[PDB]
C-alpha cells in the first residue's frame, strides 16, 4: 500500500521506457522478470566495465536531465580517476512542467534499478544512490520495496550473480529544495549538508561525493542503459535520428486535450507533439506560446523545430507547457519569476538579490502598482541575475522572461 | 526532551541505513515531522547528538529545507501547487474551494489543528493540474464537491 498518486496519462510509439510505465500502476519484480527484466544485467556482468562504457558511448545516449552531456564520455572521465567511485541517480525532478521521471520510478522501478546496477558496474562503483525529491513519497516507498525485491533475487549485495561485483543502492530523500537537483548541491545534501552548489570545475567525475570520482545521471538517462545492453548499441542507434538516437519522454501539460507523458523519437517536431500526439489544444484555440519548463519560451512561429539536442532544436528536458491565445504572457512570466525567487540558494549576490527583485518588481508591474523606475529596474534586474553565479540557476533565472519580452512586446506594452 | 521509543527506533534505523550517520539527517527530520505534525524546536538537540553533528549544523539544515515546519503543528498538510501549470489550470479555484470547506487561506491552520494550507512550487504532476497533496497523498482537484469528499477521508 502506497500513498495516492494522480493517474498521469502515458502514451508511446516505441514501447521502450513506457513498455510497462504506460500503465498507471506499480510493476513488481515478477512482472518485470516475465518481460525479460534483469537479463541485460546478466549480459553486462559477463562483459568488461570498459566494454559497457564503449557501448553506452557508441549508443549516442546524452543526458536527459537538461544539459545533454554524452553519457559514455561522462563515464570515461570518471574511470580515468582512481577509486573508490560513486554512482548517483538524480531523481529530484521539480522543474515546472516536468513529470517524466516519476512515471519510470512509480510504475517501472526495476527498469531504473537495472540501469543503476549496470551503470555502477561500468564505472566500478560499489555504492550507488537515488536522491528523490521529498514531494515524491510514494516514489520513495516504491523504490525501497523494489530494491528489497532485487536484493532477494540476488541482483544487489555482495558478489552479484557470482561476478565478484558488489553493490548497495541507498535511497535518499530531498526536503523542498529545487537547487538540490543541481548535481553538486545534490552531493552536498547526500553528505548531510545544506544544498549549496560547489563551483565546477572540478566536475563530480573528478571530485564528487566525499571528494571522490562521482557519476551523476538523471532517471531517464539511466532507464536507457538496459535497452543499450539488451539490443546492442547499433540496434539502439536505429531508434530515431542517428545524431540524436533513442527513446525520449515528453511531459506535455497546459492547454492540450491530452496532457501527459509521450515516448517518441527526437525527430518529432514540437507541432507533432501538440497536435499529432497530445490531441491539439483545449477548445481548438490558437497556440500562443510553449514554455520549455522554466527555461525557454517558444512562439507559435517556432512550432516546426525538432524535439532534439541540436542548436535549433527544442532541447532542455523536452518539457512542453502549452499556452493558448487567451493566456496572459505577463501573468505567466510572473509565475516563472516567483519560481526562481523561491528556489535561489542565495550563495551568489546577483542571483540572491536578482531572483528576489525580478519577482517583486514583476508583481508590481502585473498589479499595476509599478513606477517608471520599477519598470526600468525590472528590465535591468532581469539582465543581471547571471553575473558571478556558481551554478546554472543564476545563469537561466532571467532567460524565459527575457524571451517573453522579445517575442511578445505588444502584451508587455499593455501593462505600461 | 526525549523521543518516544517507537520514534527513536525509526531514527536509529535511518542513522544505521547510510554508510555515514550524518547522511540520515533529512530522513530523520521527515520522521520527526510525520510523528509530531511539525519539527518541535526541542527535538533538534537530541537529534544532533544521535547524528554526532553540532546543533548549529542541524538548525541550518532545518531552516534550508522548506518541507520542514518549526512554527505550526498540523495533523494534515494540504500542499497546494502555486506554480505556472496549476495557476493556468485553476490553483485559485482550488484555494477558493479549500476556503469554503475549511475556512482557512494559505499559511493558516484550522482552529482544531487538523489542516494547514501550505503553498508550494511545482509538485511534478502538471498534466493533472491543479495539483494538491494531503500529507503524502497527491490528487488532481476537479471541483469543490470532489475536494470535500477527499478531505472527509482525513479524520
Ligand atoms: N531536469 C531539471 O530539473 C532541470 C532543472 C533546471 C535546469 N535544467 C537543465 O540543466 C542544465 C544545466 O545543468 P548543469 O549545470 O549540470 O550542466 P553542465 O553543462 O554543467 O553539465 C551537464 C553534465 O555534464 C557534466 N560535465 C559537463 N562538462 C564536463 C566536463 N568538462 N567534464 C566532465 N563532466 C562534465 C556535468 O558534471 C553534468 O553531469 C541546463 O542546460 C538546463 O536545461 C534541468
Ligand atoms: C538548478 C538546477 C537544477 C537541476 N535539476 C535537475 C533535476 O532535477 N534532475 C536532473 O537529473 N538534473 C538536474 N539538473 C542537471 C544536473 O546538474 C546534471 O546535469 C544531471 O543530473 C546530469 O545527468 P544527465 O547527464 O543524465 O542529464 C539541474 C541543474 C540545475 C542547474
Ligand atoms: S547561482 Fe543562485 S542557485 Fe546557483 S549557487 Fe549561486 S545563489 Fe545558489
Ligand atoms: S505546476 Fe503544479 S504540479 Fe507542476
Ligand atoms: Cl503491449
Ligand atoms: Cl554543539
Ligand atoms: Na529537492
Amino acid at each position: 500500500s502506497y500513498p495516492a498518486i494522480p493517474r498521469i496519462y502515458a502514451e508511446t510509439t516505441l514501447n521502450m521506457l513506457l513498455k510497462r510505465a504506460k500503465k498507471p500502476r506499480v510493476h513488481s519484480i515478477d512482472e518485470y522478470l516475465k518481460d525479460g527484466g534483469y537479463q541485460a544485467l546478466e549480459k553486462a556482468l559477463n562483459m568488461s566495465p570498459e566494454e559497457i562504457i564503449d557501448w553506452v558511448d557508441k549508443s549516442t545516449l546524452r543526458g536527459r536531465g537538461g544539459a545533454g552531456f554524452p553519457t559514455g564520455k561522462k563515464w570515461k572521465f570518471a574511470v580515468q580517476n582512481p577509486g573508490p567511485r560513486y554512482f548517483i541517480c538524480n531523481a529530484d525532478e521539480s522543474e515546472p512542467g516536468t513529470f517524466k521521471d516519476r512515471i519510470i520510478i512509480e510504475r517501472d522501478p526495476h527498469l531504473l534499478i537495472e540501469g543503476i546496477i549496470i551503470s555502477s558496474y561500468a564505472i566500478g562503483a560499489n555504492e550507488a544512490y537515488i536522491y528523490i525529491r521529498g514531494e515524491y513519497p510514494a516514489g520513495y516507498y516504491i523504490l525501497r520495496d523494489a530494491i528489497e525485491e532485487a536484493k532477494k533475487k540476488g541482483f544487489l549485495g555482495k558478489n552479484i550473480l557470482g561476478s565478484g561485483f558488489d553493490l548497495e543502492i541507498y535511497v535518499a530523500r530531498g526536503a523542498g529544495a529545487y537547487i538540490c537537483g543541481e548535481e553538486t548541491a545534490l552531493i552536498e545534501s547526500l553528505e548531510g549538508k545544506r544544498g549549496h552548489p560547489r563551483l565546477k570545475p572540478p566536475y563530480p567525475v573528478q571530485k564528487g561525493l566525499w571528494g571522490k570520482p562521482t557519476v551523476v545521471n538523471n532517471v531517464e538517462t539511466i532507464a536507457n542503459v538496459p535497452f543499450i545492453i539488451s539490443m546492442g548499441w547499433e540496434e539502439y542507434r536505429y531508434i530515431g535520428p542517428s545524431d540524436y538516437a533513442g527513446p525520449k519522454l515528453f511531459p506535455v501539460s497546459g492547454k492540450v486535450k491530452k496532457p501527459g507523458v509521450y515516448e517518441l523519437p527526437m525527430n518529432t517536431t514540437l507541432r507533432e507533439v501538440i497536435f499529432k500526439y497530445a490531441g491539439g489544444t483545449l477548445g481548438n484555440k490558437k497556440v500562443k506560446a510553449v514554455f520549455s519548463g522554466a527555461l525557454d519560451c517558444f512562439s507559435s512561429e517556432e512550432l516546426d523545430i525538432p524535439m532534439d539536442y541540436s542548436p535549433l532544436g527544442f532541447g532542455g528536458t523536452g518539457t512542453v507547457i502549452v499556452l493558448t491565445e487567451e493566456d496572459d504572457i505577463v501573468e505567466a512570466a510572473l509565475k516563472i519569476a516567483e519560481f526562481y525567487e523561491h528556489e535561489t540558494c542565495g550563495q551568489c549576490t546577483p542571483c540572491r538579490v536578482g531572483c528576489y527583485e525580478q519577482a517583486n518588481l514583476l508583481e508590481k508591474i502585473y498589479k499595476g502598482e509599478a513606477t517608471e523606475q520599477d519598470w526600468e529596474g525590472f528590465d535591468f534586474v532581469n539582465r543581471n541575475i547571471q553575473p558571478t553565479s556558481i551554478c546554472g540557476l543564476g545563469a537561466v533565472a532571467g532567460r524565459l522572461i527575457r524571451q517573453t519580452l522579445e517575442k511578445f512586446p505588444e502584451e508587455w506594452e499593455k501593462y505600461r | 526532551f526525549e523521543f518516544p521509543e517507537e520514534l527513536k527506533t525509526k531514527l536509529q534505523e535511518h542513522i544505521n541505513y547510510f554508510p555515514k550517520k550524518r547522511q540520515a539527517i533529512l530522513l530523520c527530520l521527515h520522521e520527526i515531522q510525520n510523528y509530531y505534525g511539525y519539527i518541535p524546536p526541542e527535538s533538534l538537540k537530541p537529534l544532533a547528538d544521535m547524528l554526532e553533528l553540532p546543533l548549529n549544523h542541524v538548525e541550518g539544515v532545518v531552516a534550508f529545507y522548506d518541507m520542514f515546519d518549526r512554527e505550526d503543528k498540523a495533523k494534515y498538510r494540504i500542499r497546494v501547487c502555486v506554480s505556472i501549470v496549476c495557476h493556468l489550470m485553476g490553483t485559485n479555484k482550488l484555494l477558493k474551494a479549500l476556503e469554503n470547506i475549511l475556512g482557512i487561506k494559505p499559511g493558516e491552520v484550522t482552529p482544531d489543528g487538523k489542516f494547514k494550507i501550505v503553498p508550494v512550487q511545482c509538485l511534478g504532476a502538471c498534466s493533472e493540474a491543479p495539483v494538491f497533496m494531503v500529507n503524502d497523498d497527491e490528487y488532481k482537484f476537479e471541483s469543490e464537491v470532489q475536494l470535500n469528499e477527499i478531505l472527509s477521508r482525513y479524520t
